[PDB]
Parts: C-alpha cells; sequence; structure tokens
RNA sequence: UAGCGCCGGCCAACUCCGUGCCAGCAGCCGCGGUAAUACGGAGGGCGCGAGCGUUACCCGGAUUCACUGGGCGUAAAGGGCGUGUAGGCGGCCUGGGGCGUCCCAUGUGAAAGACCACGGCUCAACCGUGGGGGAGCGUGGGAUACGCUCAGGCUAGACG
RNA sequence: CCUGGUCCACCCGUGACGCUGAGGCGCGAAAGCGUGGGGAGCAAACCGGAUUAGAUACCCGGGUAGUCCACGCCCUAAACGAUGCGCGCUAGGUCUCUGGGUCUCCUGGGGGCCGAAGCUAACGCGUUAAGCGCGCCGCCUGGGGAGUACGGCCGCAAGGC
C-alpha cells in the first residue's frame, strides 16, 4: 500500500510541515508555506475542540505518516518494543529509526524517505558490502551502509551526496562522502530526535 | 495576670444535663448537679492560651472579639472599645470571614453615608431620604459598630460561648483562623485552639477575664491602662 | 504558570411554570505538573461563566501531592459515595493508565507513570473527588517515621 | 464467647482510635501479648502493660496520634490508618517465605507467626520463614 | 493492479440535491411526516490497504457468580417462628505428638511451545543453538508461633 | 388449679459443658375443608330497595355458609422492624416499664424519642446499628413470560412447597 498519493496534503491536515517531498517542503511551495489549514471543502471552517481520542489518533498518524510506515508495521514495531525493557517511547523512535530506509535518508543518501525506499528496494544500497533491497531491515549498531559500486555512477546519488558536501550529519551516524558510505555508531537518543511528536501520546492510543 | 485566687464564680459550670462530653477532662466533679470546672485545669491552660494572647499583640496583631449571649454584649462592647481590637455586638452576620468582602462594602457604605451626614448635602433630595437613610446609618451602627476596625481579615478570634457562636468558630477554621474561646461544659473543647475552661452566663466570670485579658494585650505593647470601667456594668 | 483543564461540561434543568430553565455545570483541573492538582466544581447560567467558576473554586481547594520519580509512593484505593479509585505506582516507561477523569486530574498533578481502576460507581464528580482525597491520603516514608516518632 | 480473639483487639483498637481514646482494655493473652510487642516495637502504638480488672487480667494499650491538626476537623492524623486481621476462623491464611506481601510498598507491615515466633514480613523475610498471615497494619 | 468500510453521539470524518413516518437506515441510543451532516446519490473527508467489511463463536471490558473482588430496611434478595441432627466455627494456662503450616536438601517436572540471548535464510514470518526457569507431588532432615490432636489445669463464656 | 419463659441480688456450686444450624421434627392470624354441635350480633353468596347512561358496586332493608365450640385437616400473608441468630467493641441526653442499692442519684434488664464518631445512593441508621469486627445459616444475579408449565412430595378438597 504505502499510501501511495498526495503527500504535503498530510503536511497540511496534521497541522505540522512535514517533510515527504524531501525538498519543496523547505521552499515557498510546499502548500503548507501557504495553506496551513486541512484538506477538503471544510478546511476553512473554524474546528471544533477534538476529543482525546482525536487528539491521539493525529499524533500517531503524524509520527506514522512521517515514516510513511504501514500500520501493520507500525503496530508491530510497538509491540515489539513494549515487550523489551526500558521506556517504550525511546526505544520505538530507534526502532523506527534503525530501519534501512530511514538510515539512507538520515545519510543524505536520499531526499525524502519515500526516495530512500526506492533506492534501497532497487539494490542500490549494500549493508557491510552485501546488497540489501529491503526498507524493513534492521540496522544495527556498527553497520556500514554502502552505496552500490554499480550504482555510484548515477545521477541522482552523484547530486545528493554533492550537496551533502559540508553538511552534518545525526550525532548517531558517520558520513564518508568520497565513499559513498556511512556508519550507524549508535541507536539514537530522544535527545537526538527532533521530531514534532508526543511519545507519550501515542503509547495512550494504543494503550486503549 | 493575678488572677489566682480571685475566680470567684468561675467554677459554676451549667447543668448535669446540656453539656458535651469531650469537656470532662476539663471538669472536677458535680455537686448538687452541676457541673464544675476543674481550677486547676483552668489556670493550665490559661498559661498557654494567654501566652498566645502576649505573643500575638506584642506583634501588632488584631483580635476579634464575638459576644451575643445578652450577658456579654455590655462588656465587649467596651473591653475591645478599648486597645483596638473590633467587635461583633448585636449578632454575627454569616460570612462575617468567608465573605469578607461583602461586609466590607457594607462598611463602606456606612462610612459614605456617615460622610454625606457631615456634608451640607443632607438637605437636597428631601426629608424622605433623610429618613431613609438615617434609619440605614442607624443599623450600620448597630450591627457594624465594632466591626468597622477590620481592615483586613483578623489575626484571631476571642469567643464568649463557643455554642452560641458556633458560626463564627466554623468561619475562622474555614480560614485557618486561630480559635480563642471562654469555654464552657456546653462546648465542643476540639474545635478551640485556646480554651479558656470557665463560666459563661456569669456575668463577673466574663468580666474578669476579658478585662485581664485586654489588660495583657495593652501590657504586651506597653502603657500599662487603668482598670477598665467595666465593674460599673455589675448593676 | 498554572495549567486548566475542563473533566466535563454538563446542562442542568430545573422546572418553573412555564417550561424548564438550565443551568450549566463544569468541572475543571488546575495543576503546575510539580505536585500541586486543584479540583473544582462550578455553576452558572451560561457555559463560560462556570468554567471560570470552576476554575477559581479549583485554585482555591488545592492538593499537596509526593511524587517520587514521577510516580506514586504506595498503591491507595478509595471510595467516595459508591464511586471506587484503585491506585498503584508504576515504573518509569508505563504512561499513565486511567480513565478520562482521573488521567487528567494525575497528568496536571506532574504524574508519569501509574496504573489506575475506576469500579463501582463510573460517575465522573464522584470519580474526581475519590481521586483528589486519594491524593490527599497520600505518605511519604518520611510522614510514615514521622507519625512513629513516639 | 469471642469467636477469634484476635480480631477483638484489633477491633477494640480501631474503635478506640477512631475516637482518639487515651488507652483500651483487651483481655489478655499470650499472642495477643506477642502482637502487642510488634505493635510497639513499631510505633503504632506508645506500648502495653498488663492490668487487672476486677478479677481478671487485661492488656492496656496506650494509643499513639498525631498533631492536631489545622482548619476545619482538628482531629489529629491517626497513627494507624488501616488494620485488618487477614487469617480469620473458618479461612485460616499461610503464605511461604516468597509469598509474603509487601505493605503499602514498604511503608506498613504484615503481622505473621512462624514456627521462629511473631514476626513481621520484613523480619521473616530477613529471617527465611513463612506462616500465618495474621493481620496487615499501614 | 486499488480497493473496501465509514463520516448524528459512543467514534476520526460535512456539505449539496433527491425523497417527505414514503422509500429506507440501525451494534446501542435512535433518524425519515418539506428545506435529513443518520435514508438514497453526488462532491469532499476519515480509517485501513491486497485487502476491506459482514456474520458466527470464544475471552475481554464484567468488581455482571465478586477466592483475589459484590450484595439482601425502601433498588433483585433474611427463611413465618422455633427445637435441634450432621457439618462449620471454638475462652485462658502448661506439656506431649508434629496432622495442617513453615524451612532446607534431593528426585520428578519428555520434547515442542512461552521468556531471554546469539545465530541461519539479503530482513521478517520461519528455523537452529544456548540460558533461565516453575507450582504440584515423592523422599530425607529440621522448626512448633498458629490451627489440629492427646493429657492436665483455670473461671471471664455457658449452666446450676 | 396446672404450667412455660424471663429478670434481679448473693458470688455459693459445675469447669468450655459454647455459637450457629443443611435435613428432620414441632408450632403457625385470617380464610378454607371433614365429623358432630351451636347459632345472639355480624355477614361472602343470594333476595330485594335505591342510585346510575348502565350499577353484576359503593348507600339502604333482608340473608346462607361462615364467624363460635370439640376433635382432625389445611401451612398461606404487607407471617413487617419489608432489618436471621449469637458475641465483643464504639459519645451522650431525654421519656418510660421492671428490679437492686449508699434511693438528689447509681447500677442491671426491657420499651421509645433526639443525637458523637462512623455508615448509607439518599431517606435515614446511630449501645434495641443499618457503625466497627468475628462465626454459622438463609437468600439475590435485568423486566415481562411466571410463582405459570412439567416432574416430585404433601393435601379429602381448595391447594401448598
Ligand atoms: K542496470
Ligand atoms: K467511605
Ligand atoms: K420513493
Ligand atoms: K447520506
Ligand atoms: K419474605
Ligand atoms: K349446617
Ligand atoms: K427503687
Ligand atoms: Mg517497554
Ligand atoms: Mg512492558
Ligand atoms: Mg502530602
Ligand atoms: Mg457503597
Ligand atoms: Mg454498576
Ligand atoms: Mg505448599
Ligand atoms: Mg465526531
Ligand atoms: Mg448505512
Ligand atoms: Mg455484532
Ligand atoms: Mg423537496
Ligand atoms: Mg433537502
Ligand atoms: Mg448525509
Ligand atoms: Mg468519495
Ligand atoms: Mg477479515
Ligand atoms: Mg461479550
Ligand atoms: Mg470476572
Ligand atoms: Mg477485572
Ligand atoms: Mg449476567
Ligand atoms: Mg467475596
Ligand atoms: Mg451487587
Ligand atoms: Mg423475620
Ligand atoms: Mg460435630
Ligand atoms: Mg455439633
Ligand atoms: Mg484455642
Ligand atoms: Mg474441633
Ligand atoms: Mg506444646
Ligand atoms: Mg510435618
Ligand atoms: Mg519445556
Ligand atoms: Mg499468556
Ligand atoms: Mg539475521
Ligand atoms: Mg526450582
Ligand atoms: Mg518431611
Ligand atoms: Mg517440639
Ligand atoms: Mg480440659
Ligand atoms: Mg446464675
Ligand atoms: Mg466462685
Ligand atoms: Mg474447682
Ligand atoms: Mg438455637
Ligand atoms: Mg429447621
Ligand atoms: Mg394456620
Ligand atoms: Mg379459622
Ligand atoms: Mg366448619
Ligand atoms: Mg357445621
Ligand atoms: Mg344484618
Ligand atoms: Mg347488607
Ligand atoms: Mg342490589
Ligand atoms: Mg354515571
Ligand atoms: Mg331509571
Ligand atoms: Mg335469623
Ligand atoms: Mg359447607
Ligand atoms: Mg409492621
Ligand atoms: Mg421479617
Ligand atoms: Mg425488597
Ligand atoms: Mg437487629
Ligand atoms: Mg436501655
Ligand atoms: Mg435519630
Ligand atoms: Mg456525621
Ligand atoms: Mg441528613
Ligand atoms: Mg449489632
Ligand atoms: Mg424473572
Ligand atoms: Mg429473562
Ligand atoms: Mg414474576
Ligand atoms: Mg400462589
Ligand atoms: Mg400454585
Ligand atoms: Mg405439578
Ligand atoms: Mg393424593
Ligand atoms: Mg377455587
Ligand atoms: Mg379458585
Ligand atoms: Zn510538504
Amino acid at each position: 500500500g504505502r499510501y501511495i498519493g498526495p503527500v504535503c496534503r498530510l503536511c497540511r491536515r496534521e497541522g505540522v510541515k512535514l517533510y515527504l517531498k524531501g525538498e519543496r517542503c523547505y521552499s515557498p511551495k510546499c502548500a503548507m508555506e501557504r495553506r496551513p489549514y486541512p484538506p477538503g471543502q471544510h478546511g476553512q471552517k473554524r474546528a471544533r475542540r477534538p476529543s482525546d481520542y482525536a487528539v491521539r489518533l493525529r499524533e500517531k498518524q503524524k509520527l506514522r505518516r512521517i515514516y510513511g510506515i504501514s500500520e501493520r508495521q507500525f503496530r508491530n514495531l510497538f509491540e515489539e518494543a513494549s515487550k523489551k525493557k526500558g521506556v517504550t517511547g525511546s526505544v520505538f523512535l530507534g526502532l523506527l529509526e534503525s530501519r534501512l530506509d530511514n538510515v539512507v535518508y538520515r545519510l543524505g543518501f536520499a531526499v525524502s524517505r519515500r526516495q530512500a525506499r526506492q533506492l534501497v528496494r532497487h539494490g542500490h544500497i549494500t549493508v557491510n558490502g552485501r546488497r540489501v533491497d529491503l526498507p524493513s531491515y534492521r540496522v544495527r549498531p556498527g553497520d556500514e551502509i554502502a552505496v552500490a559500486e554499480k550504482s555510484r555512477n548515477l545521477e541522482l546519488i552523484r547530486q545528493n551526496l554533492e550537496a551533502m558536501k559540508g553538511r552534518k550529519v545525526g550525532p548517531w551516524l558517520s558520513l564518508d562522502v568520497e565513499g559513498m558510505k556511512g556508519k550507524f555508531l549508535r541507536l539514537p537518543d530522544r535527545e537526538d530526535l527532533a521530531l514534532p511528536v508526543n511519545e507519550q501520546l501515542v503509547i495512550e492510543f494504543y494503550s486503549r | 495576670t493575678v488572677k489566682e485566687l480571685l475566680e470567684a464564680g468561675v467554677h459554676f459550670g451549667h447543668e448535669r444535663k446540656r453539656w458535651n462530653p469531650k469537656f470532662a477532662r476539663y471538669i472536677y466533679a458535680e455537686r448538687n448537679g452541676i457541673h464544675i470546672i476543674d481550677l486547676q485545669k483552668t489556670m493550665e491552660e490559661l498559661e498557654r492560651t494567654f501566652r498566645f494572647i502576649e505573643d500575638l499583640a506584642m506583634r501588632g496583631g488584631t483580635i476579634l472579639f464575638v459576644g451575643t449571649k445578652k450577658q456579654a454584649q455590655d462588656i465587649v462592647r467596651m473591653e475591645a472599645e478599648r486597645a483596638g481590637m473590633p467587635y461583633v455586638n448585636q449578632r454575627w452576620l454569616g460570612g462575617m470571614l468567608t465573605n469578607f468582602k461583602t461586609i466590607s462594602q457594607r462598611v463602606h457604605r456606612l462610612e459614605e453615608l456617615e460622610a454625606l451626614f457631615a456634608s451640607p448635602e443632607i438637605e437636597e433630595r428631601p426629608k424622605k431620604e433623610q429618613v431613609r437613610l438615617k434609619h440605614e446609618l442607624e443599623r450600620l451602627q448597630k450591627y457594624l459598630s465594632g466591626f468597622r476596625l477590620l481592615k483586613r481579615l483578623p489575626d484571631a478570634i476571642f469567643v464568649v460561648d463557643p455554642t452560641k457562636e458556633a458560626i463564627a468558630v466554623r468561619e475562622a477554621r474555614k480560614l485557618f483562623i486561630p480559635v480563642i474561646a471562654l469555654a464552657d461544659t456546653d462546648s465542643d473543647p476540639d474545635l478551640v485552639d485556646y480554651i479558656i475552661p470557665g463560666n459563661d452566663d456569669a456575668i463577673r466570670s466574663i468580666q474578669l477575664i476579658l478585662s485581664r485579658a485586654v489588660d495583657l494585650i495593652i501590657q504586651a505593647r506597653g502603657g500599662v491602662v487603668e482598670p477598665s470601667p467595666s465593674y460599673a456594668l455589675v448593676q | 504558570d498554572f495549567e486548566e483543564k475542563m473533566i466535563l461540561i454538563r446542562r442542568t434543568a430545573r422546572m418553573q411554570a412555564g417550561g424548564r430553565r438550565f443551568r450549566f455545570g463544569a468541572l475543571v483541573v488546575v495543576g503546575d505538573r510539580q505536585g500541586r492538582v486543584g479540583l473544582g466544581f462550578g455553576k452558572a447560567p451560561e457555559v463560560p461563566l462556570a468554567v471560570q467558576k470552576a476554575g477559581y473554586y479549583a485554585r482555591r481547594n488545592m492538593v499537596e501531592v509526593p511524587l517520587q520519580n514521577g510516580t506514586i509512593p504506595h498503591e491507595i484505593e478509595v471510595e467516595f459515595g459508591a464511586s471506587k479509585i484503585v491506585l498503584k505506582p508504576a515504573a518509569p516507561g508505563t504512561g499513565v493508565i486511567a480513565g478520562a477523569v482521573p488521567r487528567a486530574i494525575l497528568e496536571l498533578a506532574g504524574v508519569t507513570d501509574i496504573l489506575t481502576k475506576e469500579l463501582g460507581s463510573r460517575n465522573p464528580i464522584n470519580i474526581a473527588y475519590a481521586t483528589m482525597e486519594a491524593l490527599r491520603q497520600l505518605r511519604t516514608k518520611a510522614d510514615v517515621e514521622r507519625l512513629r516518632k513516639g | 464467647m469471642l469467636t477469634d480473639p484476635i480480631a477483638d483487639m484489633l477491633t477494640r483498637i480501631r474503635n478506640a482510635t477512631r475516637v482518639y481514646k487515651e488507652s483500651t482494655d483487651v483481655p489478655a493473652s499470650r499472642f495477643k501479648e506477642e502482637i502487642l510487642r510488634i505493635l510497639a516495637r513499631e510505633g503504632f502504638i506508645k506500648g502495653y502493660e498488663r492490668v487487672d480488672v476486677d478479677g481478671k487480667p487485661y492488656l492496656r494499650v496506650y494509643l499513639k496520634y498525631g498533631p492536631r491538626r489545622q482548619g476545619p476537623d482538628p482531629r489529629p492524623e491517626q497513627v494507624i490508618h488501616h488494620i485488618r486481621r487477614i487469617s480469620k476462623p473458618g479461612r485460616r491464611v499461610y503464605v511461604g517465605v516468597k509469598e509474603i506481601p509487601r505493605v503499602r510498598r514498604g511503608l506498613g507491615i504484615a503481622i505473621l507467626s512462624t514456627s521462629k515466633g511473631v514476626l513481621t514480613d520484613r523480619e521473616a523475610r530477613k529471617l527465611g520463614v513463612g506462616g500465618e498471615l495474621i493481620c496487615e497494619v499501614w
């Protein structure tokens, strides 16, 4: 499924500017820089006070649509996190950030997470030398995420990594631009993520 | 402060009935079907009570005196008309403390009408108002006689009969105001924070206790005053 | 400085010759999320006045909560009327698990992880009062050893 | 007669403290006295002492209360907020050492009768024995 | 290849037209008799997605068979009353036994499954290896506060 | 005349002999049934008079079973405190019945009212608990269908459980 369709309509509906196209969510064309109201005929109408279920559902949908993960995998990851020992929310975030497509996005190989998903699915990304084409692949601390030597001549990779010159990466990631590779140093802490999501709201949403 | 043996007429409590079991600790015995207060525990509690009074008085605190028993009205109306502690004489109005702002508005109207009877505006707006406002000021002075002195909530209250003035006691409890009271056998001692186990019906008991109390108050602020002119109220 | 959230708003009716006449009641919790909470029930002919009055009443009725690392020091069980509230401390990373009313009250108190259960009457007013009395009946180890000095 | 003397003592203490009595007399027995020892050791009471009523021996339990509180209801806080018999006649309660309950997550006590005497939850747990769960107090 | 359900409240999602207690909807409350966010269609929205709904059944919520964890004056519920059989329950003190109770040691608790860790299919589902478990019951030894039993004693219950 | 229960005082005797109680057994207002007797007043049914739109009612005049007695059945009820029994604990005031005592009063048993703490959804309960506890028995699990059907037991029958 992947929800495939319009994306900046989610930038609008969630009320917070999402980055689903990569660029053009930074340019004054996101339709969130110019139309902050939700979509539809009744978008500009006066909003009613949302229910608690409304708030929690909206927050969970925000966090889920940020990564482009389906409801099945999302709920599975959440239950897996709740099984583990430790804070459920931070562990859930560390799991979501450990996905191979999300790591490719975070490493600047792709401008958006969906472009990263296509880069992974088409076998343009390697993990520790071996080719991996699964976005749901979980990256462990220490894994080297590289670009396939046969794909290092593609125009899109050249562009993205030519733009990554001078850009910094997340505190839990290392990047080598000449070799077109990187390393997942550790799991990201809650303070390392600047996501506009309250994890406790999602925990309470699934607590029902 | 020298009332050791002079306690003549204070030990007489109420009858066998109309008492409160919680008062049994302050009772000596029962002579001829009348509870008699324990003389020792009287001064025992008087030490602590008068000590609290001295502490609160030398700090500049205000104490509200509440008397309505018709046997202590004429006494409170002057023992508080001494050192400027306010008083309530005719009847205790519901809300004088918890609704203190509205009663203070009534006091504002009182001083407003006092100002109108001081200005030449008495003659304008003819005799109809000159009688209405006259009776209004009359009753405002009748009820808010001593209460007009309270600019803010008091720092303590003094009650002559906590059973007759139970509403004032409750209102003081609600606002965490210390409650000093001259309790008798017909009252609950737990509600009183500083108890004075004496008689509330006789005039000599009230006169003695309140005279010595106001004397201790003025002594805590220096300038010992002459004996209070409340003896002539024996009649 | 003080967060204010309404629990429920209801419209009551009294009968008068001619028809029914409406009066609005509202519950309001106020908390600093530091350990102080407050519950208030306001009534007024209109809704906003009722909410404001409930806020005033709630600020006038405060409760100091002895939090111990975002949770409660010991499990409690309070009957208010026919309503029963059951509270139980939880390890961090649990979250507040409660009905709407106790969740709001505890969240404004600064609680982060706790387990609750409403029993008997589910009445929001009585459940709120039971939660308040539960928070009021909480004792710290310091308070316990203070009561047993002798 | 009394069907449960121990529960009778516990209820005497409850009813006494609920009206802020000075002391209460309970019909004397070695088991009751051994329980009262734990009580006084844990600070729920000022102590106990053997006394004699008109012909028979009793135990005066001297009760304990907190400071007088402010505002309405100045009655002091109860030192024994809750005291409940568990192993009653007709349903006796025995627990192993790994089954001893932690009362109020620590702030309370549970009185056990074990083969090594009448102990508390922490006392028995440190001794490593279980027994009859007499009553919970906090 | 993109579909299916929903948009009155519970419950996330609103307007237009048609219909006029008709045709119909509905899990519960309920909606329709002229201007329906509830019927039917449209546009729009919400939710999931190679699925989405429906029906059936089980547990859940349900503290609604209440051991944990409920009740019986007026809400369903004290028997019309007594005498008393079995049964349940049993004041104070000492001692014997150790049946209940408790403790230690030991045996048993197949594998699979469940939990944890690592590993093998590019991940996962799936699978492998290792680890940890556990009540109960058997046996040996020990404890005796309580309950039990036997022997003795006491008078506060009871009877005279 | 025969006979049951109960309370108090003395502190005399026995020495836990106690509490409750599924079954069982017995008692059980009124009405009702059987046999015999009785039968004043009352009075279902019924006979009339009124009233009424009608009046198989209320109102009025009569009147049988019955009401009464002996013996035997019947087992029901708003059989009510709509509150099972027992014991212990937890402020008092007032009225009363009945004892004892230093007889203003104290103490014990019982019948009422008001009320501390507490309880209750509230009304209310509150040492005669609906409070705090313990033991044992009975019973409840949405309303109608229905205290009906079937089965069993009991009963002469009505019918009851
Ligand atoms: K190629
Ligand atoms: K309660
Ligand atoms: K039609
Ligand atoms: K429609
Ligand atoms: K009945
Ligand atoms: K005949
Ligand atoms: K007499
Ligand atoms: Mg977790
Ligand atoms: Mg977990
Ligand atoms: Mg506190
Ligand atoms: Mg209740
Ligand atoms: Mg319910
Ligand atoms: Mg065992
Ligand atoms: Mg809605
Ligand atoms: Mg439909
Ligand atoms: Mg269904
Ligand atoms: Mg039309
Ligand atoms: Mg229309
Ligand atoms: Mg519509
Ligand atoms: Mg559509
Ligand atoms: Mg399906
Ligand atoms: Mg179900
Ligand atoms: Mg259940
Ligand atoms: Mg449950
Ligand atoms: Mg059911
Ligand atoms: Mg139960
Ligand atoms: Mg129930
Ligand atoms: Mg009965
Ligand atoms: Mg037997
Ligand atoms: Mg027997
Ligand atoms: Mg025994
Ligand atoms: Mg036995
Ligand atoms: Mg022995
Ligand atoms: Mg053994
Ligand atoms: Mg196994
Ligand atoms: Mg399981
Ligand atoms: Mg692997
Ligand atoms: Mg084992
Ligand atoms: Mg053995
Ligand atoms: Mg031995
Ligand atoms: Mg014997
Ligand atoms: Mg006798
Ligand atoms: Mg004798
Ligand atoms: Mg003898
Ligand atoms: Mg009996
Ligand atoms: Mg029977
Ligand atoms: Mg009969
Ligand atoms: Mg008869
Ligand atoms: Mg006959
Ligand atoms: Mg005959
Ligand atoms: Mg006649
Ligand atoms: Mg007639
Ligand atoms: Mg006729
Ligand atoms: Mg007619
Ligand atoms: Mg005619
Ligand atoms: Mg005749
Ligand atoms: Mg006949
Ligand atoms: Mg009756
Ligand atoms: Mg009855
Ligand atoms: Mg009933
Ligand atoms: Mg009774
Ligand atoms: Mg009596
Ligand atoms: Mg009463
Ligand atoms: Mg009360
Ligand atoms: Mg009332
Ligand atoms: Mg009772
Ligand atoms: Mg039925
Ligand atoms: Mg049914
Ligand atoms: Mg029926
Ligand atoms: Mg019948
Ligand atoms: Mg029948
Ligand atoms: Mg039949
Ligand atoms: Mg037959
Ligand atoms: Mg018939
Ligand atoms: Mg018939
Ligand atoms: Zn965008």
